[PDB]
Formats: C-alpha cells, structure tokens, sequence
C-alpha cells in the first residue's frame, strides 16, 4: 500500500475523497458505510502529521493506509495471514443503505470514476432535493451560446440521481429583473424590458 | 381533494386563498361525515355490487364471454371482476376526497393505452361501470345516490 | 403535493388496503381541526403585508443589510427580498391548511440552498427573517393555531439551515 | 427534448409533468410532434405573441454560476446586527 | 401541403401598448393547413375577428396529394 | 501529473518527434524563471498560517457564515473551512513550482464542485477566500513572482466556479 | 440518529437560541412518556419471535409467496424472511425507545427500495408483513402503548411504500 | 444524549436493548425534570453569569484586554463575551441532554484549530469558562451546583 | 453606459459595430471631460443641494413631516434626506455614464414595491427629486443645466 | 458585462461613495485613449477575414491538424475552427473597445474549457491560433493600440490554458 | 362581570339564582375561551394598534398637535399615546370580563371632570378611540372584530 507503485496508481489521479473510497475497497473488501467514517478517514488523510504513538511517518497516503490496516475490523477478518477479499453478497450480510453505490465500487470500472460518490450520497441523505432535471443530473446541457454538450455518462461516469417525483417544480433564476420571476408575479413577461 | 385543488390555483396565481375558497373548504369539511357514511356503505356492500354489475354487463353484451371474446374463461372473467372492484374502490376514494384527483391519477390516465394494448373493449368496460352505478345507487338514499352517481358518471365520461 | 386526506388515501392505496380504523381516525383527526386552520389562513391572508413589514423591521432593515455592501441594498434587491418573504409566508399558509410539509419539500426547499449560494443571498439572514415572520404570525393567530403555524415555519427554517 | 425546449422557449423545463407531456408526444409523432406541440402552447402565444422573437428568459443556478462566479463573490456576506471591525482602521486613518 | 391566406384583426383591450401596434393588431398572413385550427383558436380567444380566409394553395376535394 | 518540461516531452512523444528548437525555447523559458519560483515557494511555506488567517479575516469571518445557521458555524465547520483553505494554498504552491495546472486538475478540481453542491458549501464564498489568499500571497512574494502565483489562484477559482 | 432530546437541541442550536418554554414542553412530554416506552420495549423483546411467526402466518404465508415462483418459495428465501424481519422489529423498538423516526430513515429505510428492486422481494408483501406485526404488537403491548408503536410501524410502512 | 449512546451501543451487536440498558435510561428519564429545571435556571440568569464571569476573567488575565491583547477594543471584548455566552448555551444543552455529546460536536472538535488561527489564548478561554462555572454554582443548590459544575469542568478539561 | 449598450446590441446581433455606433462612441468619449466637470460640480455642491431640496420639499408637502407622516421625527427626516442624497449620487453616476443604466439598476427597479412596503409617499419623493433638480440647475451653466436636468427629469418620470 | 466606466461606477456604488479624485483620474485615463480604441476596432473589423487567414496559415494548417486523424480534418471541422477563431477575434475587439474583460468572462470563456475537453479540441492548438491572431493584429494596428489589443488576446489564451 | 351582575341581582330579592340565570352565565362560560383568545390577540398587538390609532387621530384632528393644542410637544404627545394605551387595556379588560362594569369604574366615571380640568378635547379622545377600533378590527375575523368593536363603541358613546 505505501509502496511507490500504489501511490502512482491509486493516489495521483484521484481526489483525496475518492482515494478514501478506493482504499476502503482495496484494504477492507467493502465500501464506506457512514458519513462519520468518511470524516474520520479524510481528516486522517488530509493533515501533514497526525501521529499515533511516538513517531511521525504519517502524512497522507502513508497515514491513511496505517489507519486502515491497524483498524479493529481488519485484524478481525483478514488478520495477519489472509489477503483481503471482497465481502459482497455471497460472503457477508449486505447493508442496504448504499447498495447501488457499493456495487458500482465493487465493479472493475470503479477507478474510472473520478467524482466522489459516497461522501456525496451520505450528504444527499440528510439534505433537501438538489435542483436539476427531474431525470438524471446529466440530462441538463451546458448553458453556453450554441453548445448542447450533454455529458456522456460513459466517457467518465459521474452519475447522480435523486427521487424527484412528479409535482416537484424546479426553481429557475430570472434572466432579468428579479421581481418578474412569473412565480410571484403572474404577469411579468409583459411588463417593460 | 378540494384542499389540493384550491391550493394549486392559489399557488398558480401567487396569492393566498380567497374567502370564497375558504368557504368552499368549510363546506367540504362540513360534508365530510356524509361522505364517510357513503364510502362506508359502499365498502360494506361492494361484493354484491360487483357481482350484480358483472351480471348486468354480461347479459348486456355476452360476446365478451364468447370464444372470440376478451373475457372468455374463468380466470379471464375473474380479471374483469377484479378490475370492476378496482374502479369501485377508486370511486369510493373519490367520494371521500371530494373531487376526482385520486381517480384521475390512478385509473383513467393512460387507461386508453393500457386497454388498447390488452385488446379489451373500453365501451364494454364503460357499460360494466354503469352497471356498478345502478347497483350502487340502488343501495343509497336519493341525495347520497346522486352524490355517488356523479362520480360514477365522471368515470363513465373519463372512459370515453 | 399531498395533504392529510390524500396522504392517507395514497398510503393505503400503495399497500392496496381499504380504509381501516387507523386511517379513519387519522382523517377525523384532520377533520376536527378544519375550522381552526381556515380561520388562521384567513387571518394571515388579511394581514399578509403587515406581517412582512414587521418581520423586516425586526430582523433585516436598519442594519448593514440595507447599507451599501449589504445584499438587501438597492431597490431591486429590496423588492426581491420582500418577494421571497411573501413566498415563504404563502407557502407556510398552504402547508398549514393542508396539514403536510410535502408542498414545502416539493415547491420551496428543492434546490433553494444551491440557488441562494449561487446568488450570494445570506441564508442565515433569510432564516432570521422567516423566524421573525413566524413570531408575528403566532402573535396574530393566537394559541388556537399558533403551534400548527409554527411547525411549518420551523420546517422551512430547518430545511434552509 | 430538454435542449429543444430551451431553444424554442426561453426557459428549461419546470416539471416532470411538463417533460412527460412532450415525451408521450415524441413517442407517437416524433420530432415534428414535439416541435409542433412546443410551438402551439398557450405559453408561447402569451409570452412571445406574434411579432416578438423567442429569447432566453430563465437560467438554472449552475449556468448562472458559470457566466458570473469567476473570481467568486467580492461582496462579503454582511448579515444584520453582526459585530464587525471592517472599515474601522480606514476610518481612523482618514480621521488622522 | 396546403396553406391558408388569413386576414384577422386582434384588439388588445387591457394591455394598452405604448408603441406601434398596427402590425400586431390587424394583419394578413399565410398559415399551413395543419396549424390553421390552432391559429384560429388563438385569434378567437383573444377577442379578435377573422375577416377573411382563402385556400390559396390546395384543391377543394383532393383525396390524395395533400400530405403534410 | 505533469510540469512544463514533462508536458513538452509528452507533446512531442505523442507525435513521435525529436524535440526541436521550439521545444528548446519553451524549456529555456521555464528554466529562466526557476529560482523565482523556488523563492516564492519557500516564502509561502514559511508564511502559510499567516496568509490563511489574513484571508479568512478579510473574506470569511465577521459575516453570517460564522453566525448560527451559517455554513462555517461550529468549531468543526470552522476547522474544516480553514483546512480547505490550506489545501488550496498548498496545491497552488505545487502548481507554481511545477509550472502547470495539471496537478490542480487531477488532485483538486475533479468532483470538488459536485462534492460542494452535495454538502451545501458556498462555492462563491470559497472562491472569494481563494482570491483573498491570492492578494495576500501576491503582497508577500513581491512583483517577481506575484503574477506567476496569481495565475494559478485564478485557475483554481475559475475551475471551482 | 436522533431522539427527541437530541432533535430539540439540534433544532434550537442552528438558530442559536436558549431552550425556551416550547422546547421545555416537548422535552417534558417525552420525559412524561418515558416509562411506557421502556416497558413496551421489553414486551416487544422476549415475545419477538412469536410476534414474527404470527405476523408471517397472518400476512406472508398462505399466499403466492410460498408457491413455486414466489420470493419465499423455498427455504433460504423463507430464511431471508424472519430475517429481513427481526429488523422492522429491533428497529422501531429502538424508535419507541428514543422516539423519533430518524433511526428508521437512516439505518433501515434508506435505499431499501433500491435493494429490493434489485433483488426481487415484493415490497407490497413486505409492507403487509409490517402491518401484521403492527397488529400483533398492538395486541401484546397494551391499550395506551399500542399507539406510538403504531406510529413508528406506520412510518416504516409508509416510507417503504 | 444517553438514549443515543445506549441504543446505538446495542445496535452494533445486532441485539435488542440489554437489560443492563433498561436501567440508566430509566434514571435519566427520572432525573429529566431536575435537569430541565436546572437548565431553565441557568438560562434565566444567562446575562448576569456572562457579565460577572467576563469581569472575573478580565481581572485575572488583564493582558488580553491590553493593547497587545487578542480581545483589545470594545467590539473585540463584545466578541469575547459572545463566545462566553455560546459556551453557556452549550453547557445548558449538555445539561438537558444528560451527556456531553451535543456540546462536543458543537463547540469542542476543532476548537484548537479555530482559536490558533484566530490567535486567541486558549488558557484564557478556559479561565473564562471557570469563572462562568463559579458564577453559575453561586446561583444553585449544592446538588444542582455539582451537576452543572461537572459539565463545566468537562468544558475546561476539553479546552486543554 | 453607451459603450455597454452599443456592444450589447452588436453582440446580440452577432456582428461588428456599425459606423453609427462608432460615431456615437466617439461623441461620448469627446464629451467625457464636460460630463466629468458636471459630476464634479454636483458632487462638490451635494450637501447644499440636499438641504435645500429638503426645505422646499417640507414647504410644499408639510403633511409628510406631520404626526401621521412617514418621515415625522428627527431620524425619519434624516432617512428622507439620506434617500435624497442617494438619488443625487445616482444622478451623478448617470451623468458620468452618459445614460440611465446605473440609475435604473440601482434605484428605480422595484422602488414602487419598496416604498409601498415602507408606506412612503412616492409622489412626495418625486417632489423632493424635483426640488433637487431646481437647486442643482441653479448652480450650472445653461448647457450643463439642461444636461443634468435630463437625468433629473428621467428620475422624476420613472418614479411614477 | 462591464466597461471601465461602469466598473468604476459599480466599485464606488458598492461603497456608497461619490466620485472622488481617484475615480475621476481612472475615468480620464480611459477617456484619453478613446479614439485609439475606435480606430483599432475599425482596422480589425476591416481586416477580419485576412487576420484569420494569416493566423490559420501560420499556426494551424500544413500540419497533422488538417490531415486525416487531425481534429481540424474535414470541411465541417475546418469551418468550425475558423468560426471559433472569428468568435475569438470579435470578442477580443469587443473587450478592447470596452476596456474590460468582463464580456470575455461572461460570454466566451464560460464552460469553454470543459466544452473543448468534451469535444476533443486541442486547447494548445487553439491557444497557438489565438496568439497568431495576436501577432497579426499587433502588426496591423501599430504601436498605438498593439499592446492594448494584445492584453485581451493574452487574457483569452490564459483563460483557455 | 356577567357573574357579578347576575348573582347580585338575584341577591336583592332574597332568592337563589334564577332558573333564567342558570343560562347566560352558561353562555358566558361557554364563550370565555373565545373571549380570552380575542383579549390575547388584542394584547399582543397593543403597540402597533396604539401607534396607528395615534397617527390617524393626528391626521384627522391636527389642531391638537399644533402650538395651541393640548397635546403640543413630544411629551404631551407621549401622554396622549399613553392615554390611548390605557383605554386599549380597559377594552381588553371589558372583553375578558364580558361586561363593561370594570372599564366603567376604571376609566369612565369622572372622565368628563378630569378632562375638563386638564382642558383636553373629549371629542378628540373619542375620535382616537374610534381610530383604535378601526385598527383593532383590521386585525380580527368578522365575529371577533364585531365583538371587540362593540366594546369600542361603548367607550365612544360613554365619552360623550
Ligand atoms: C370488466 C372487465 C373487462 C376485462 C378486463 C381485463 N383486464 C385484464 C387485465 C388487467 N387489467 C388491469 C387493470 C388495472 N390495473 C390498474 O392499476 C387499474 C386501476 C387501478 C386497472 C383497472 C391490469 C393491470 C391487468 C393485467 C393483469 C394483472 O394485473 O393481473 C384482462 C386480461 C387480459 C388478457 O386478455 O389476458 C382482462 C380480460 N375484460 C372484459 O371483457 C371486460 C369488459
Ligand atoms: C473556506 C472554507 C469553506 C467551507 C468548507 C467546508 N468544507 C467541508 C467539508 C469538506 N470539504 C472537503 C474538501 C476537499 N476534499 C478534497 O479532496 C479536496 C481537494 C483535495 C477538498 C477541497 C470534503 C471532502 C469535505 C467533506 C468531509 C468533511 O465533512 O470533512 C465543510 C463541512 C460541511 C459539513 O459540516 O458537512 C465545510 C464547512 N465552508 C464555508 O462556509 C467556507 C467558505
Ligand atoms: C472570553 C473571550 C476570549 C476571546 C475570544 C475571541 N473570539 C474571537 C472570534 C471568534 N470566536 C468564534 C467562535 C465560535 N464559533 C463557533 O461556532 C463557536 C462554537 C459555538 C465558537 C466559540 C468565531 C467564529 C470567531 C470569528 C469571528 C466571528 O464570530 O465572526 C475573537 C476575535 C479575534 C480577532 O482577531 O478578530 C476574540 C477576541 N479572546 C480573549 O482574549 C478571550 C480569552
Ligand atoms: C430576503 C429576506 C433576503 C434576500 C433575498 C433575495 N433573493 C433574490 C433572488 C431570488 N430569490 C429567489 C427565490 C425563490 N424562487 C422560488 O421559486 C422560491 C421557492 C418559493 C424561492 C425562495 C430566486 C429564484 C431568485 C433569483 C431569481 C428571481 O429574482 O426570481 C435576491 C436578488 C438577487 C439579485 O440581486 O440578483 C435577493 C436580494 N436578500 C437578503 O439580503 C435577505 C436576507
Ligand atoms: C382618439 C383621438 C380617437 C379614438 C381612438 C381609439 N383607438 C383605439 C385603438 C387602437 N388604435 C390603434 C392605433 C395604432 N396601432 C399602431 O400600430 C399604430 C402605429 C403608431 C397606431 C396609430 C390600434 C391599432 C388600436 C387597436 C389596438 C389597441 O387598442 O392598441 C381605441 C380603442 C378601440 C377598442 O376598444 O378596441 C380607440 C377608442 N377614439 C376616439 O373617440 C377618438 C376620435
Ligand atoms: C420477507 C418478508 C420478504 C422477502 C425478502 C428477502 N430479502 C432477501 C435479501 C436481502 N434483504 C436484505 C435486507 C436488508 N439489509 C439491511 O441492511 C436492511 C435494513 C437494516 C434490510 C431490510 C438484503 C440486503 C438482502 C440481501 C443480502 C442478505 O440476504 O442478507 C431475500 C433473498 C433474495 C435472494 O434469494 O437472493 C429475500 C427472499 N422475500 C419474501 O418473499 C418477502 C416479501
Ligand atoms: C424622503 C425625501 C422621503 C421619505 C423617505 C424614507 N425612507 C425610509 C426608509 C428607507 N429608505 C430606503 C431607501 C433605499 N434603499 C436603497 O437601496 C435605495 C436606492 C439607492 C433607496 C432609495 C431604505 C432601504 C429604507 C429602510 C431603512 C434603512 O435604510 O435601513 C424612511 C423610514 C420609514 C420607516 O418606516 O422607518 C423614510 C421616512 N419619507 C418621506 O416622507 C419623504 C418623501
Ligand atoms: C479552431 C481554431 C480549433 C477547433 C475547433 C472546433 N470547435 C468545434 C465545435 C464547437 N466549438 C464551440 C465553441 C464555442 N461555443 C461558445 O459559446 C463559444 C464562445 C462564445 C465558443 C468558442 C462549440 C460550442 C462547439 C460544438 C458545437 C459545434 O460544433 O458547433 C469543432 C467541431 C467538432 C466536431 O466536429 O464535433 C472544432 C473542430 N479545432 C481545431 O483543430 C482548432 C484548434
Ligand atoms: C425441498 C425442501 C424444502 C421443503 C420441504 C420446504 C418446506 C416448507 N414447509 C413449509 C410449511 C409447512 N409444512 C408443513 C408440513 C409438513 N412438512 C413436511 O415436510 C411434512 C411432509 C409435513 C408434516 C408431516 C406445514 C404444516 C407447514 C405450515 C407451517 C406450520 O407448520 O405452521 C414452509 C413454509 C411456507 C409454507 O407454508 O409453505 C416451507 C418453506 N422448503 C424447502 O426448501
């Protein structure tokens, strides 16, 4: 884990918040399961020195890998002799509060996703609906003069969904005078310019 | 319900509810106990209503239980009876709600496409509903009969 | 959007059951409080502008908000802010009438946080204004509908913050 | 459908109902059904009338943060009744 | 492919427009056959008067050759 | 990641071309300003905490962000915001040293916008803090490397917004 | 996860106010209803297994779920039930010990619909099973404590469907 | 709260609430009235406690209110008193909750980083909290004084 | 300003600037020194203008400063004079910019809503602006007086 | 968008200050160079197509870009690249006339980097073409406005890179 | 109050409470909840009602706030507003009591002598009470507005 080969491969191209999610799948055979876990491991990664006992060779990736390997969970399942293995549906009891996110991480296309997913998902659970298209978040094109961009969701997966329902009315900014939004002023397109 | 319809118009016009709308809500909540009574009576007598409406629809058009008919067979006719039970439950919901939002959102939008896909006679279904209309109005007082039959006629119109 | 009655009907229909004693008791629980809600809504509608005026006086104006550098500076931004206050008051009235914050979730708080962050609006100041409006509304309506009115203002404030 | 809506009418779609109304037309008549349904709306006649060209009317906050937003916000969030030492040093320097 | 030569006068009562609405109130225009229904209903619902309608493109009783 | 020299090297290797006179001018142009970048990096590393403190005092604190309901309310959120500021300063210094924003794209901007959208963090206020840090760093390092420092802070701000 | 005590504090903290009369009334109400909750939790425990068996017999078994094709046709599909259940108990026994939905939304009812949609698992059937346990626990627990247990079970069923 | 610390502790083992945990929850609900009364008593005298504690702190550590002090100036002193009021509010929250769980997440985690960034004397803030503890214990009976003071010493120890 | 208007029109047309637009830009840049001189004159005479505007305003409409009046009391008249100073500042901005864009963005759009909410006589504020116009035009030469009077007249007309 | 005059007006309006000596000095500094900007804009408008022709000839064509596998291969892509080059030239002229790059920030650079990354357009080649037009325009306009026009082309190139 | 007016009336004849009096006491205790709610609603808005009533009064009768006016000066105006607040308090007392017995003894008997001694315009005070009635009825529903205004009209009639 702390070798140069792993640093060049799973620490360079990714964000810290994505490096946590990849290290969880690599050294623990599972995905991060709670928002408090992500805060702890990110605060472990982010600081230059954390130290545990005595010595301070604990920076970023080195400190995070030590924290992951010395965890209570690791030395209770893959203790001291066993190469860690995927604890997917067959092996253990599967949690359901991150089913779709975790089974995307377990796939071998997981490193191809650079946008963090688990910290976003655990943040979405405790906040109102984000404003986007009622369908997936990649359905609204870039707002340029003549682009029609429409990010692909296959070139670089950044899939984001949200239960929108049918009566949720989007909030749009008025490109002009604020008091003519047509939601608090039924006749606003007919007053001046 | 009437609350939802009033709130939708108020939100559309960007204004609080009018005194007339508030009076309408007051009258609707006043009529709530009567509406509950009609719904309870129909719920208690639903099975007999379903069976009689089915018999009436079948002897109006027996072709549906013919070899080339959509409802030929025991399990083929049980589905038609279950559908009639479904619309009876929907009209009970509409009676308790006070207007046809639940019925509209549950059993008439896309019903043309669904029945075209299933190759089932929509006008035959309408006559089957009207049989339920007759059987249900036979078990209520005059103004309760008018109240339930208004929703039944709404379903009949919405079918075609 | 959904209200008490439609909520009961939907949560019985999705499980395919008929109206049982629990749903019936819920619906009479809504029915018993019909008059109080409509009376409070009529009072709020009659006193709409005064409530916004008093809430703005207590929480927003006569401060650095209305001076240059404040977000509420300039006539355009002042009008937009009082329009937002009217938005919150009217949707709180709708939620109080329907006995359900589903309308608040669907038509008020969805994306409001990100919209305010994009525009630079002070969310803490907005929550303070909402609470001032809640205090004034609780004063006007009285103990009869004070708690029912206050719960939806508190829902709006908790969603925003 | 969502991109053509922005071109023909100056705003993105509001509702799942609004999206589904054009979707269930596109599955029966195709591109001409969508464009004809969009151009024949009551909203088009009410807003753009018969002489005015369509124009951009609304923006999403994501798009609005792209046009502006570069170099962030210079205003500094001010808040009412807060205790702030900003400007006091400048006022003292001017008084001196 | 048929069209319509339509002359109509639309008065705007409650707006009161400040500048040059001859070209908006009274006008003659060509409209396709498939949109004449919607255009006529737009004129009617605004209180306008449909002065004249002409075919101008098609034939009176064509069973074929009239495809959109 | 890649610096100026490696960027030129890959740009020629993709064409399968021996490095030519123009690549030599690009490499010489980088090599000419080598020492100024090192001096600026040393100054920034020595004054890291002061830059963050001054930028926060100028652009973030004494606002509604620090009051109840604000985004940086509570000690945990204050520590998180200053940690993010330190992240931005450190990666800006790395980008100055490498002479290329590839490290900024790889290790900062990819998905940070969506993470901030999910968390409700004010991106506009964050970019304002980055600009205040840019002003302070330009003051400290002097005219020699002020522009070179400022270009990467502008890169971070443009990528975030 | 939050209880009433934590929920009131969290709601009163984002707006930065001391605990006033309304907060002390809510906390007082929870403290007054703090013994029946503890007793009914122990009653739900011990008789947990018989509750699950009776609920399964009342709703799940004796239907298409046991015949060939059902999602409880064989054992190990039957065994995934009793499990699946024992949750919806366990949880909501936690809810009617630290009474607030919160836990039921954060641990049990969150993405459960997605997991069931990816694994089969008839949601209407597993909601009828929930209502069966609601009836059995209302029978076992008592007259007054039948409610708020009915509240949390109804919340679980409604949220799932 | 104690309910949070007890229910989640019996959820990490996949069991119901232990019989050892169908206790001190009970003691907490029994002492809830006393805790609420103590919190209300502290809340009623929030301004007097803050003012007197700030007075004692500025006498004990006059360097902070000197020209080279972090809290020099009328508004810098206002901010110091506001911080003291914040910590009194957190102490009342801890008293009502029955555990230092809320005050820990609200105003302790990261406090070292925040105060180091602002260049404020953490020992001075700790002495201010001690002065608040003394003033609060002067207004309460012995048992309630000990009960509130124990949370006060928790804050003093945590800011260290 | 004129540059913003011309560039906006050209960009919306997707075209280079017309020679007429270039001529108007040349005229605007030529008149820059005179516009700056007028703005300097108004800025230096800002306080006397506001005081005299207040005096004729209170003479013309004494009911405004009366017990049921929006600006009764010394601080309410202070706020009225502050608003008059704000509008004089916006008039100087408009004179320097060469058009009414800054005035429209800063102090006209939504003024009806703001003053209706505050319950202030908009015709009274218009009369105050006219008094400011008279006092300002008494301090300028004829061409400059007409040039400033155009913006003052637009302000009075827009507040209507 | 903003020009120099509106930028100064807004910068003083946010502070609520009348125009003072410094603001008047900035305005005079703009007004002094008014006619030179207009003459340069007229020259650029007259030589628009020729500037694009020499810029393409010196920076893009006769390379791997125009051959098969090149991004500028095929008539569609060639017309697209020249249209983009024209857009850059026109908005550079607008920014030079207005004396402020806000129109470049608001109307061109917004999302352009992400668009070019998505389409596979070589940003390095685009920057090279922009600099080629910069040299040609500097040759045409002369010493008077060469640097003034050049700073906005450098602005566009730095915004893309 | 109604209880005092009923019990003492059936005490002047040496009989128990009348069977006709084991009524409207009954309606009084029935409507006591509404009376308390109306009194609380008036009490919450005491400052706004007094301020707006004083504003309307000073517009309609500006002679009182003139130099030859009884209420000329800032503190003589403060005294007038204090009297208006006193009468609003008495009106709330009358509303809760259900009878004008308390308000009569507190602020009506001898009011003519007091105001004649102080040389105050009693018609002006009556008009102030009328303005207070208008402002109060603007904040209430129709039935409650009528109930409060009936006592307000009692005050207006008595001050006459
Ligand atoms: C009077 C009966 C007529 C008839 C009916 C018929 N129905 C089916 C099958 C289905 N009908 C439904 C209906 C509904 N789903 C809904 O959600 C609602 C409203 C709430 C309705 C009304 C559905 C879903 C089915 C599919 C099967 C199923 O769900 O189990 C069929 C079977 C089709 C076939 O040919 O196999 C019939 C025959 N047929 C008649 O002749 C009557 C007039
Ligand atoms: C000036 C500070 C602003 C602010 C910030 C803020 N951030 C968080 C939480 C997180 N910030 C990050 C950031 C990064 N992860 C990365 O990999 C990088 C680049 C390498 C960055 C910049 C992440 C991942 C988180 C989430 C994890 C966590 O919670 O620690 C928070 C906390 C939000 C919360 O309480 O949930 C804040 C407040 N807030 C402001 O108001 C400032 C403008
Ligand atoms: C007894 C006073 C001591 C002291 C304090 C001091 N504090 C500040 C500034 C801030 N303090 C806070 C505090 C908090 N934010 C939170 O969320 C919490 C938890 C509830 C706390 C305690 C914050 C955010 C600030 C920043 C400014 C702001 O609030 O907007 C200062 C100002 C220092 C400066 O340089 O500006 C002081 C002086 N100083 C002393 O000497 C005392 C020991
Ligand atoms: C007022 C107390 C605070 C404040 C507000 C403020 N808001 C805007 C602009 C907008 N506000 C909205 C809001 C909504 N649209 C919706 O559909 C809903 C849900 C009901 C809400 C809440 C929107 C969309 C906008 C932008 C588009 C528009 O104007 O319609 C402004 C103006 C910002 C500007 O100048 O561009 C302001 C000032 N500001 C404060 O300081 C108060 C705390
Ligand atoms: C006034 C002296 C006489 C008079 C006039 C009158 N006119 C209308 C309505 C319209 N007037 C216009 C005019 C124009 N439209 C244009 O495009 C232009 C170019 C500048 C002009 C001059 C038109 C077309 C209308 C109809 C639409 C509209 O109202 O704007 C009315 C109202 C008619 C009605 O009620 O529909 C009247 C009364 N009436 C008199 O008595 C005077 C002799
Ligand atoms: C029983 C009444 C119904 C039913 C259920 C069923 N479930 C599964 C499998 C799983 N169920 C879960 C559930 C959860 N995980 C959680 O964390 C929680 C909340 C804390 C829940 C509710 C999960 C994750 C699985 C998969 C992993 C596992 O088995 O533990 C099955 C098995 C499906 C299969 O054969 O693959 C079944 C059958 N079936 C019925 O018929 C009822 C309607
Ligand atoms: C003065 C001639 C008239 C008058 C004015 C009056 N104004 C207020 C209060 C405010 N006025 C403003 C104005 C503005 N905000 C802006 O951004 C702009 C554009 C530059 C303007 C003009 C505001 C924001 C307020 C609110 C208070 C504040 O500034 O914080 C009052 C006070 C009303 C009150 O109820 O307190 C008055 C009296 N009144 C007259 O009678 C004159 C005709
Ligand atoms: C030309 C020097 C380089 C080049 C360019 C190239 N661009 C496209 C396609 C597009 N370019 C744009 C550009 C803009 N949209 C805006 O709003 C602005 C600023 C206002 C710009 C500059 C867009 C949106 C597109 C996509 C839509 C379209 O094609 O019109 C292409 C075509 C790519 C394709 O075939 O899909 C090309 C080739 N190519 C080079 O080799 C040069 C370095
Ligand atoms: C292929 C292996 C296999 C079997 C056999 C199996 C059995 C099985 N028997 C069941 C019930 C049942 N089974 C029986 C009875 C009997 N059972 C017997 O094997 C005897 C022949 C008989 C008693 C003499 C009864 C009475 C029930 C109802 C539950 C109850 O007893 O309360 C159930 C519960 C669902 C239901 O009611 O249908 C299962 C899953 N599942 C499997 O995967």
């Amino acid at each position: 884990g702390k070798s140069e080969l792993y640093r060049r491969e799973f620490y360079q191209p990714f964000i810290n918040s994505r490096v946590l999610e990849l290290a969880f799948k690599h050294f623990l055979g599972r995905a991060p399961e709670s928002r408090a876990e992500v805060q702890k491991y990110f605060s472990i990664i982010s600081s230059p020195i954390v130290r545990g006992q005595s010595s301070m060779p604990s920076g970023g990736l080195y400190a995070l890998i030590d924290a992951l390997i010395d965890s209570e969970e690791y030395t209770s399942i893959f203790g001291e002799d066993t190469v860690p293995y995927l604890r997917n549906l067959g092996v253990e009891a599967q949690p359901s509060w991150n089913w779709g996110a975790a089974y995307d991480l377990y796939n071998y296309a997981a490193p191809r996703r650079k946008v963090p997913q688990f910290i976003t998902l655990f943040a979405d659970y405790t906040q109102p609906l984000p404003n986007q298209h009622p369908y997936g978040a990649g359905n609204d094109p870039l707002e340029i003069q003549f682009g029609a961009i429409f990010k692909n969701s296959t070139i670089n997966p950044a899939e984001r969904a949200a239960p929108i329902g049918k009566d949720v009315k989007r909030i749009l900014i008025r490109n002009g005078s604020p008091t003519s939004n047509e939601r608090g002023n039924p006749t606003g397109m007919s007053e001046g310019a | 319900s009437v609350l939802t319809k009033a709130i939708v118009n108020a939100d559309a016009e960007a204004r609080y509810l009018s005194p007339g709308e508030l009076d309408r809500i007051k009258s609707f909540v006043a009529s709530g106990e009567r509406r509950l009574r009609i719904a309870q009576t129909l719920t208690e007598a639903r099975e007999r209503i379903v069976k009689q409406a089915g018999d009436q629809l079948f002897q109006i058009r027996p072709d549906v239980v013919s070899p080339g008919g959509n409802a030929y067979g025991e399990k083929m006719t049980a589905l038609c009876l279950r559908d009639l039970d479904y619309y009876l439950r929907l009209v009970t919901y509409g009676i308790v709600a006070g207007d046809v939002t639940p019925i509209e959102e549950i059993g008439i939008i896309g019903v043309k496409e669904m029945y075209n896909s299933l190759q089932t006679p929509i006008p035959a279904v309408a006559e089957g509903v009207r049989a339920m209309k007759n059987v249900a109005t036979s078990l209520l007082s005059g103004d309760d009969a008018a109240e339930a039959g208004f929703y039944f006629d709404y379903l009949v119109g919405a079918m075609q | 959007m959904q209200d008490a009655i439609t909520a009961v009907i939907n949560n019985y229909d999705v499980q395919g059951k008929y109206l049982d004693g629990a749903a019936l008791d819920k619906l009479k629980a809504y029915f018993t409080t019909g008059a109080v809600r409509v009376r409070a809504a009529a009072v709020i509608s009659s006193n709409a502008t005064t409530i916004i005026k008093e809430a703005a006086a207590k929480a927003l104006i006569y401060s650095d908000l209305t001076r240059p550098g404040g977000n509420m500076y300039t006539t355009r931004r002042y009008a937009a802010c009082i329009r937002d206050m009217d938005y919150f008051l009217r949707y709180a009235t709708y939620a109080m009438l329907a006995g359900d914050p589903s309308i608040l979730d669907e038509r008020v708080l969805n994306g409001l946080k990100e919209t305010y962050n994009s525009l630079g609006v002070p969310i803490a100041a907005t929550v303070g204004g909402i609470q001032a409006m809640k205090e004034v509304v609780g004063g006007l309506v009285g103990p009869d509908a004070a708690k029912e009115a206050s719960i939806y203002f508190d829902y709006l404030s908790s969603g925003l913050s | 459908i969502e991109y053509i809506h922005r071109r023909l009418l100056g705003r993105p779609t509001y509702d799942r109902v609004e999206n589904n109304r054009y979707f269930d037309i596109a599955s029966k008549k195709g591109f001409y059904g969508v464009v004809d349904a969009m151009l024949n709306s009551n909203e088009y006649q009410e807003v753009f009338g018969e002489d005015v060209l369509p124009y951009e009317r609304y923006l999403t906050p994501a798009g609005l943060s792209l046009r502006k937003g570069r170099f962030g916000s210079s205003d500094v969030l001010t808040t009412p009744g807060g205790i702030t030492p900003r400007g006091d040093a400048a006022r003292m320097m001017d008084k001196i | 492919s048929r069209y319509f030569k339509v002359t109509a006068c639309i008065p705007s009562l409650k707006r009161v427009r400040t500048g040059r609405e001859l070209q908006n109130t009274f006008f003659t225009k060509l409209v396709p056959y498939e949109n004449w229904f919607t255009e006529q209903q737009r004129i009617q619902k605004a209180g306008g008067k449909v002065l004249s309608v002409k075919l101008f493109t098609g034939v009176q009783g064509a069973n074929t050759g009239v495809g959109a």
